[PDB]
């Protein structure tokens, strides 16, 4: 099998650079063009460019000229993309993809999520969401953290069925998400309900019991 | 005329560009009629040669650390005996394109003009008289009608086999 | 560059339906048009290349057709694993991806469970105020959540987040937050979360009073 293993996720300050690697295996590296693709909400999928490892030839999208620089090393069967002058508009998932022979984008890398922000690591504030006024909905608010992700559980995983954790929203360079859970009225009064919020970036793990 | 050195050297450079690839794929693209039948027949034979794995294994085993020395050593070996034929000319074009695909350069767009220049240089110094004896580049076109695509492929591959097995 | 217009952006279907997706090119791109399938958190997957060719491993129920400018991907009988987003890609002159088509599964209507939560006591001590409204387990997807303050429409500071379609019951859930300064939050009493949905003839309303 053809395999395309990409490097790890990136968190870069604005104005800097980052070099993403694409490790190829399972075939003759110098017999296929290798492309790079950017995926981002709004912009969608955009073609960045390709490189032919056989001789180092490259072609670039006009919109990415200067932004991206495609390289490859024959002896390591690895492809590199260097992204320059990073801005918030470059926060995206980047794929390497192999162009086949008589066939197109058949094998892909898993993607490398690049996050460009000037925000510093911020542990979240975990607030309980309680009924302010026969099934009861509770929740908790994870506000103003950086960077993603957090891990939200309820009773350390004892509650799962009626749990909804929503995608974070980015306002003023800080993330915020919510998580809700629905339990019986009898469970609400008899047993304890606690949302556990973990933020590994700040090495933070908080438990918050939902009191009336 | 078709046998003038200006025209022979003109049609030949148009053939090299249409035949020599600088990549493995084609996605995104790159953006006379008797000349068109030649450009296409060269492509058909190129893919037929490309699908002869005996030939490819021996092509991949060729040293390219010095691309210039390798090209002129191999081209000269193909035409040293003085008995030119069109299959050898096809084998010259093919070997030129394989060099382009296997020799690195920070400005590959220059290495391609450079390798194209080597082929036209060799063509002018060594083959130009024989090509006009053949009525011009029409000799190659009429040569593709004297046999099927396998007759030409097997022969051209044998020319490459003999010249890559010693140099 | 060549522009690709994909339609529709959203497609509701049932298992066993014949489904059609359309892609239009601003310029003739000949046969060099592919279709890709993408599921959540995964790279795209080649479904159809060169207008109508099936990569090995792709089920025969997928087929494609085109003209040079107008192209169509068809699923002859929709199955569950075909619930994904779909993209077209021209690679004739440059490379351009379509904006995408999201394919969801149909089910009976489900009225949402709406719950509203005032700013927590602990957040008010932090100097901020965030009101939260959960709109869980609704279908269809078309929905509108509005905020009213003292019986009056509020647009400033609202942010919404929607889950992907649930694999177990085909519903959607949604979280809405209203961001306010604590000072502004304490200038008002009646806070209302209002949900417009197919399942009710008039908007669903859940409210609370800051004065309990
Ligand atoms: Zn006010």
């Amino acid at each position: 099998q053809v395999q395309l293993q990409q490097s790890g996720a990136e968190l870069v300050k604005p104005g800097s650079s980052v070099k993403i690697s694409c490790k190829a295996s399972g075939y003759t590296f110098t017999n296929y063009d290798m492309h790079w693709i950017k995926q981002r909400p709004g912009s969608g999928l955009e073609w960045i460019g390709w490189i032919y490892p056989g001789n180092g030839n490259t072609k670039y999208n006009q919109k990415f000229n200067g932004k991206a620089t495609l390289t490859a090393d024959k002896s390591s069967t690895t492809a590199y993309m260097q992204l320059s002058s990073l801005t918030s508009e470059d926060s995206a998932v980047y794929f390497c993809v192999r162009e086949g022979l008589g066939i197109t984008f058949e094998y892909w890398g898993q993607g490398v999520k690049v996050t460009v922000s000037s925000a510093e690591t911020t542990a979240p504030s975990v607030y309980p969401l309680a009924p302010g006024t026969s099934m009861v909905t509770l929740g908790c608010l994870v506000k103003g953290y950086f960077p993603e992700p957090v891990t939200v559980t309820w009773n350390s995983g004892a509650l799962s069925s009626g749990v909804h954790t929503f995608p974070a929203v980015l306002q003023s360079g800080l993330y915020t998400l919510t998580s809700s859970v629905t339990v019986p009225s009898s469970t609400w009064s008899s047993q304890a309900v606690t949302c556990n919020v973990a933020h590994p970036a700040s090495s933070t793990k908080v438990d918050k019991k939902i009191v009336p | 005329g078709p046998t003038s050195s200006e025209q022979i050297m003109k049609t030949g450079a148009l053939l090299l560009q249409g035949f020599i690839q600088d990549r493995a794929g084609r996605m995104g693209g790159e953006a006379d009629a008797s000349t068109k039948k030649l450009s296409e027949s060269l492509k058909r034979i190129g893919d037929e040669l490309d699908s002869n794995m005996e030939l490819q294994r021996m092509i991949a085993a060729v040293d390219t650390d010095s691309p210039r020395e390798v090209f002129f050593r191999v081209a000269a070996d193909m035409f040293s005996d003085g008995n030119f034929n069109w299959g050898r000319v096809v084998a010259l074009f093919y070997f030129a394109s394989k060099l382009v695909l296997k020799a690195l350069s920070t400005k590959v767009p220059e290495l391609i003009r450079t390798i194209m220049g080597w082929t036209l240089d060799f063509l002018r110094e060594r083959l130009l008289g024989w090509i006009q004896d053949q009525g011009g580049w029409d000799g190659l076109l009429s040569y593709f009608g004297t046999g099927t695509w396998q007759t030409v492929t097997i022969f051209v591959a044998g020319v490459l086999t003999a010249s890559l097995t010693i140099w | 560059d060549i522009q690709m217009t994909q339609s529709p952006s959203f497609l509701s279907a049932s298992v066993g339906d014949r489904v059609t997706i359309n892609c239009k090119a601003s310029q003739n791109v000949n046969k060099y048009l592919d279709w890709y399938q993408q599921n959540l958190g995964e790279p795209p997957k080649l479904l159809i290349y060169h207008t109508n060719s099936l990569p090995t491993g792709i089920p025969s129920r997928f087929s494609g057709s085109g003209s040079g400018t107008d192209f169509t991907l068809t699923i002859s009988s929709l199955q569950v694993e075909d619930v994904a987003t779909y993209f077209c890609l021209q690679h004739d002159s440059g490379l351009t991806f379509g904006s995408g088509t999201k394919l969801e599964i149909k089910r009976a209507d489900a009225a949402p469970t709406v719950s509203i939560f005032p700013p927590s006591m602990e957040q008010l001590t932090s100097g901020g105020a965030t009101v939260v409204c959960f709109v869980n387990n609704f279908y269809p997807r078309d929905i509108s959540v509005k905020w009213k303050i003292d019986g009056s429409e509020q647009r400033d500071g609202v942010l919404d987040s929607v889950t992907d379609q649930d694999s177990k019951d085909s519903t959607y859930s949604m979280s809405s937050t209203l961001s306010l300064t604590k000072v502004e939050y304490e200038r008002h009493n009646l806070y209302t979360c209002e949900v417009v949905h197919k399942t009710s003839s008039s908007p669903v309303v859940k409210s609370f009073n800051r004065n309990e």
